[PDB]
Order: C-alpha cells, then structure tokens, then sequence
RNA sequence: GCCUGGCGGCCGUAGCGCGGUGGUCCCACCUGACCCCAUGCCGAACUCAGAAGUGAAACGCCGUAGCGCCGAUGGUAGUGUGGGGUCUCCCCAUGCGAGAGUAGGGAACUGCCAGGC
RNA sequence: CAACCCGAUGCAAACUGCGAAUACCGGAGAAUGUUAUCACGGGAGACACACGGCGGGUGCUAACGUCCGUC
RNA sequence: CCUCCUAAAGAGUAACGGAGGAGCACGAAGGUUGGCUAAUCCUGGUCGGACAUCAGGAGGUUAGUGCAAUGGCAUAAGCCAGCUUGACUGCGAGCGUGACGGCGCGAGCAGGUGCGAAAGCAGGUCAUAGUGAUCCGGUGGUUCUGAAUGGAAGGGCCAUC
C-alpha cells in the first residue's frame, strides 16, 4: 500500500576506469548528479549536461586529486 | 496544462516556422523574438503567439 | 577582506584560462604602483616584467599609478615580451574593473603590437 | 514503556548479531551487569529486571542502563496470508552482545549489588555475569 | 568638516592625553552614522512609507534606501519583498555635518530631553539610540507634515571598547547625562 | 643571504587561537573627489588625482600547544582460499588487515620573476 | 520541569569526518590450455527448476516456506 | 515514469519488501556580461514585541536550489541588475545504455546570431520524472510524382496537429 515503484538502470559510474583506449571522447566516468564527484579536468573536460565527464582528445586516463580539499578531478593526457 | 502550443512564423515571404508553448492564460500578449529563417539563410524576426 | 575579494573574483578567468593552457599576462594594481609580467602556461615560470618600481621608468615617469604612468608599464612589458618572440596572450585584469590603469597599459600593451 | 520518541522510520530491517560488545568497562558506576552472551532484550525485559534492581536496593544507589531497544521488530497477526506487505511494529527489542554493559550501581555495597543483579538476571534471556568498576 | 577639524584639532590629542594612545592613526574616529526609520506596517498603507522616505530623504542629505523583508516568514505576516524601512548611512561630509545638525539642533531640538543615555554602547564600542519620535526638524512644513515619525540612529565608531566610545561623542557636544 | 610584492606547486603536522614584531622601500590603510567610473543609500565597495599622517586595522614575519590536523609498534574487528564445530553464531591453517585509541609528530615545506639592503 | 550547548556511554538499510578483505576495469610478463576467444551464417531446445554453502529481504534469523545475488 | 534503501564498496538483479514523488512550471525561472553571499544566535537600537527594518560581533555551504529524493553547487548550479533570444539551421569524431523499437552524452565543422574590451560562453533550465509507438487522416511548404498529353485530384518529401 503506497509502498513500491523505483526508478531504473541509469548506470552512472566510471566506464574508463584510470588509463585506457581514451577515443576521441568515451566517458570515463558518467557518474550524473555529481560535479565533484569527478571535476572536469586535464587534456578532456566535458562535463556535459548530466555532468557526465567527457574525455576529448585520445589518449590515457589519470584520476587526480589536485586541488584544496579533495576533489578528484580526472585528467587525460595522451598515451 | 494551461500552456497552448504556441507556433511562431518567419517575417519572411517564406512558409518557415518554429514551434514551442505559452501561457495565454497570463500573456495573452502574440510573442515575437527573432529566429534563424533556414529558407532565407538569414536571422529575421518571427511573430505570432497567442 | 578587500584583497580576499578581488582573488576570487579573478579566479574564475584564472582557472578558464589555465585550462585553454594559454599564455596570460598578468596586471597587478595598488595605489602607488602598477604591475605587468607574461607567466608562462604553466604559472611557474615568468617570461617577461614591466613594473613602474623599475627605476628605468620611475624615472622618465610622473607618477606610479598617473594612469599613463601605468600605458608606460603596459608598453614596456609588450616591448620585452616581443623581441623575446613573445606575443599573442590572454589578458588577466586579476579581479580589476577593466576600465582604468588596467585599461591602459592594456589597449597600450596591445596597440604596442601584442597581439590579444 | 521505554522505547524512542521518535524515529525517522518505523520498520527496521532484519539484520544480525555479531558479539563483542563495544560498552565494556563500566564508567558510571562500580558494579553492574555483563552480557556473556548473544541476543535481543525485548526492553519490557530490561525495564523488567530493572524494576527488580530497585525492589532490593530498596533506595540508597544510583543505578544505569546502558543497553537500550530502539529496534522495532515487526509482527504479523494471526490467521493472516503469508508475504502481503511488511507486518505492523509490535514490541521494540534491544540488540545486545557478549560484552554488553547492561546496568550499573554504585550508591550501595558490592554485596548488595551483587545480590541485586542476581536478581535482575533472574528476568533476563542473556546469561550475564557481575563486574566492577576496574581502573582499566 | 565643521566637527570634522574639531575632531583632529581638540579631540584625538584630548584623547591622546586621556588614553595615552601611541599613534595618532588609532584614536577612535567617527565612522557614519546610519539611520533607518523602519516604517514596518507598510503592508495595507504603503504610502505611509515613501512619506517616511521623504520625511527620511528630508533629515538625511541623501536618497533613501528602501528596504525588503529577509525572513519573509514575519510572525505577523510579511513576505519576501513586503518593504519595512529605509536605512541611509551618512557619508563623511554629510555625516557630520548631519552630526551637526544633531547634538546642535536634534537632541537640542527637545521634545522633553534632560539627558540623554550613555548605555546606547555597545561591545566593540559603539553607540546606537533611537529618537522615539522625529523631532520635526527641519522637515517639509515643520507643522503640515506627515503623521508622527519616529526613527532610529547608529553611530558605530571604529572604537574597541564602548569605554573608549566614551571619550569619543563626548569630547564633542553629545548631550548626554551626568 | 635579510626583507617585501606578483604568479604558481602542494592543499590542515600548510589551519585556529594567544603573544611579540615590521614601515614613506614594497603593502596596507590614508588625502582629495567637478571629474573617468561608480552607490537598488553611500567615494563603504568600485574608480580617478595624490600629499600630509601612521603601522592602529588588515597583512607579512617570529614565538607559543590551548584547539584542529598528521600519526605508528603492538593488539583488536573484519575478510579471500582450504577445513571444523554448530541454533541464528564461531573456531583452525593460511594470506590481506582496519576504525578507534596509545607513543609520538607538528606552529608548512617549495619554485619563477621583480623590488629594496 | 526541561531544548541548546560542555564532558562521559551506546544505536542505524534509507548516518558517515573513517575504511578493508575483494570483486571489477585496464597495462605488461612467463608457462600451461588438442581457439579455450570474437564475428557471421544452417538447426535448436529452453524461458515450471530443487537442494546444499555464503551475503541478504520477507517469515517467528519458523517451515523440505517464499524472493534476489553467488558457487 | 522519477529518487533512496534492499544490492553483497564496477554495471545490473526479486517480492502484495520499506519510504516519497511525476503526467508539469518558466519569453523568464532561458543566454550572456557585471556584481553580490547566507541560516542561526549574542549585544545595542522609535513605534518592534518570539521574530518587520538598522548597527556591530560570533558563526560558517547549519542557508538557498520552482516541485520528491539522491547526488551537486562559492570559479557558485544560490541572489541582483544591464543587454538579449543559442529554447538557432544543417551535420557530427567518438562514446554510454538497451533483445529490439529506441534513449542519452557529445568535441568539433558550415551558415548565420546574442552577450562581452577580450580570452570566451550560448544548440534552454544544477542533473536525473513531467510521457504514447503504428495506422488513419487535418494544416502549411515543395515545379519529387501524377495512368493518352497539359493541368488537377491523389501520393511522396519537410514542418506540424
Ligand atoms: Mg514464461
Ligand atoms: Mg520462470
Ligand atoms: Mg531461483
Ligand atoms: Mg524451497
Ligand atoms: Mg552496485
Ligand atoms: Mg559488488
Ligand atoms: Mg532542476
């Protein structure tokens, strides 16, 4: 009774995880609702609408820390 | 609802239009705003909305 | 603090600018001085400086922060930062309303033949 | 009565024991009872053996709980169909582990504490024992 | 400056003398005043307030700055915008000037005055009391004016101790008691 | 090398507090304000032309453990594989091994340019 | 008669200033494995599962109970 | 259809399990440029008291976020104002997510816009709900077709109800 109904898939998380291929822009990290959960960083940025970290030009994933508080910040130089 | 689906027209003596919503209910005022007029290729202004 | 809020107010394009890894030309301000020097991308390393505290302007000068007296300063640095084969850089007015001294030394820089 | 005036909500999973209390060495009285053993206290019980306590130290004494239900534990009714929602909050049990502080005197002699507790004990599923304050 | 040059000249040395100070870059200056009027009710009326404006922007050298509701959530009732008042700090000149004003014609300007408070400090040292009615000085047709008034007055000094908020105010003319 | 400014590194053992300390070099307040440019009021801020004044505030140093913060050794919790007891729990072999807390640490350490000595 | 706050003790699926084992993703390496792997195409059957172990919701940590994960 | 837990620290997973929301709202509540920063308490102040506005101090995302919840937000995604219509058109490297039908993210390219001195930002809103396939038709456009030929009806195509 008025106990029931969830949303759905909506994976949201990191897909590329640390180095990888790192096309043109894969992903990375979709983790939505955040913004710092995974700051928009490095040779990539993105950080489209749904703060879904996008991952330009080719090359290897990082995964940084830099910056006053945390803040995780993923960065992809080219490999 | 409440929101009519407004349609706006090219100044243009071309067919072209937009398409979105209004509140008639509260601006019973036609909107204007000016758009890109694909037929024309040139930015003009664009009317009508309740 | 007053010095806490021009920071912040600069960091913004100082992080936009950072990004597009460009080259910026910072301006600093202060009432009997006004400041000039091309850092590289990286932020470590200056490239050029073009302070009114150098006597080699102090002197042929007026007055530290007489507006021109900054124009002065803005040239100066664009003279350095160009026969170093230095040019085309982001402008960092750090916090300062563009409309002054940091609009001289500016359009003063730039029409000194930066490029920016 | 002793239970929570309030929580934000009203049925509690299931869950588990895993023993190894954290609340060990007594630290407002010298005396009081041990857990030894596994299991929920179904706070009428604490409140219960609490009342035994009381109705032996006669006054004199200041006594401590440190165990307390704010577990729900659901119920359902009797003739009832099997899986149809959730059952209604019946009672609100107390998870408790061996080393669990479960009282604590002071204000009164180590040999009425102690058959005081024996008391107390006496309602009680867990098998506790007697402790003392200890400097450590 | 007319109070202004009294200050450095008479003050500052007074002060100088009284609490020994170091510099003469510390002794307590006099940082605006900032009055206020809050004209509250508002809500049915509303005229009651740009009437308090001008009856405000009248006393004060300058043009009111009318005020909004912050909580909205007024007991009584108020919402978000719903005007209550309208400050108007003074500026330098003017302040004093309107120091001028008070003290010589405000206070002066009696209504039953024999002494005015000397617990209107504060903690770091600042005095703030309020008229309890417009004195109707030099207002718009000082008797076909508009119904009472009423108002507030803070001087807020650069002071660090409403003990040294003393000798500043009082090493002018302020009325006061003893 | 002493001190100061701009720009970064790293982002609490880099902070907070409490005390002392620094000057017309820089910085800071500070003077003036028709003006450029400003105030939902204000030369407060922003902005301009600049003394006279001063380190008071802010700030930069140095000292100081009261508060943050870093933090083991050891032990405890948990746990992957193999095995055993058994009431829902737990033990053993074996690798991995916290959190808290204890000793202790700790009053940042740095690079580029410039300016005063 | 008591909030708040100070110190001292606990509790949490929808608490977290901490935080594993571990699983997973990627990179490189040796050996082993009668390509185990991927794509495409011909033929399917199968979409009632049961128990035991471990982690769990529900149930009474009831049921040769019920519902997921996993071997 | 959306949010959280169950869900065992990648994704994903059940029940007549535990909880709560959507069927919209904004021509500004969008874009941009410039600027700002709370809640709460303490002290002092006309009418002002529990709380209207004013002042100072402590405090520090405990405020705020159009509407649930979670995540996020100070370089603010929060607040204010000027100027505007990028809530543009055609495309799209490359990815994520689905049995499929689909759905989502998207740098950059061409044309043209707006805001800014400029770097630059803008292809709707802080993000995730706010929704209906196909058919059959209706409306506008188009030298695509049109049954002897020229037209036309009708059909296609694009926009759309
Ligand atoms: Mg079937
Ligand atoms: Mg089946
Ligand atoms: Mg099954
Ligand atoms: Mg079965
Ligand atoms: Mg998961
Ligand atoms: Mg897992
Ligand atoms: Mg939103």
């Amino acid at each position: 009774g008025g106990s029931t109904r969830n949303g759905r898939d909506s994976e949201a998380k990191r897909l590329g995880v640390k180095r990888f291929g790192g096309e043109s822009v894969l992903a990375g990290s979709i983790i939505v609702r955040q913004r710092g959960t995974k700051f928009h960083a490095g040779a990539n940025v993105g950080c489209g609408r749904d703060h879904t970290l996008f991952a330009k030009a080719d090359g290897k994933v990082k995964f940084e820390v830099k910056g006053p508080k945390n803040r995780k910040f993923i960065s992809i130089e080219a490999e | 609802g409440i929101r009519e689906k407004i349609k706006l027209v090219s100044s243009a003596g071309t067919g072209h239009f937009y398409t979105t919503t209004k509140n008639k209910r509260t601006k019973p005022e036609k909107l204007e705003l000016k758009k890109f007029d694909p037929v024309v290729r040139q930015h003009v202004i664009y009317k009508e909305a309740k | 603090d007053k010095k806490s809020a021009r920071i912040r107010r600069a960091t913004r394009a100082r992080r936009k600018l950072q990004e597009l890894g460009a080259t910026r030309l910072v301006v600093h301000r202060t009432p009997r001085h006004i400041y000039a020097q091309v850092i590289a991308p990286n932020g470590s390393e200056v490239l050029v400086a073009a302070s009114t505290v150098e006597k080699a302007i102090a002197e042929q000068l007026k007055y530290t922060g007489n507006k021109d007296a900054a124009a002065a300063v803005g040239k100066a640095v664009a003279e350095r930062a160009l026969e170093k084969g230095i040019k085309d850089v982001s402008f960092d007015r750090s916090g300062f309303q563009y409309h002054g001294r940091v609009q001289a030394l500016a359009d003063a820089a730039r029409e000194a033949g930066l490029q920016f | 009565m002793l239970q929570p005036k309030r929580t934000k909500f009203r049925k509690m999973h299931k869950g588990r024991n895993r023993g190894l209390a954290q609340g060990t060495d007594v630290s407002f009285g010298s005396f009081g009872l041990k857990a030894v053993g596994r299991g929920r206290l179904t706070a009428r019980q604490i409140e219960a053996a609490r009342r035994a306590m009381t109705r032996a130290v006669k006054r004199q004494g200041k006594i401590w709980i440190r165990v307390f239900p704010d577990k729900p534990i659901t119920e359902k009714p009797l003739a009832v169909r099997m899986g149809k929602g959730k059952g209604n909050v019946e009672y609100w049990v107390a998870l408790i582990q061996p080393g669990k502080v479960l009282y604590e005197m002071d204000g009164v002699p180590e040999e009425l504490a102690r058959e005081a507790f024996k008391l107390a004990a006496a309602k009680l599923p867990i098998k506790t024992t007697f402790v003392t304050k200890t400097v450590m | 400056a007319k109070l202004h040059d009294y200050y450095k000249d008479e003050v500052v040395k007074k002060l100088m003398t009284e609490f020994n100070y170091n510099s003469v870059m510390q002794v307590p200056r006099v940082e605006k005043i900032t009055l206020n009027m809050g004209v509250g009710e508002a809500i049915a009326d509303k005229k009651l307030l740009d009437n308090a404006a001008a009856d405000l922007a009248a006393i004060s050298g300058q043009k009111p700055l009318i005020t909004k509701a912050r909580k909205s959530v007024a007991g009584f009732k108020i919402r978000q915008g719903y005007p209550i008042g309208c400050k108007v700090t003074l500026r330098g000149e003017r302040m004093w000037e309107f120091f001028e004003r008070l003290i010589t014609i405000a206070v002066p300007r009696i209504r039953d005055f024999r002494g005015l408070s000397a617990k209107s400090f504060d903690g770091r040292g600042n005095y703030s009391m309020g008229v309890r009615e417009q004195i109707i000085f030099p207002e718009i047709d000082y008797d076909k004016v508009d119904r009472v008034r009423g108002l507030d007055i803070t001087i807020t000094t650069t002071a660090k101790s409403d003990e040294e908020g003393r000798a500043l105010l009082a090493a002018f003319d302020f009325p006061f008691r003893k």
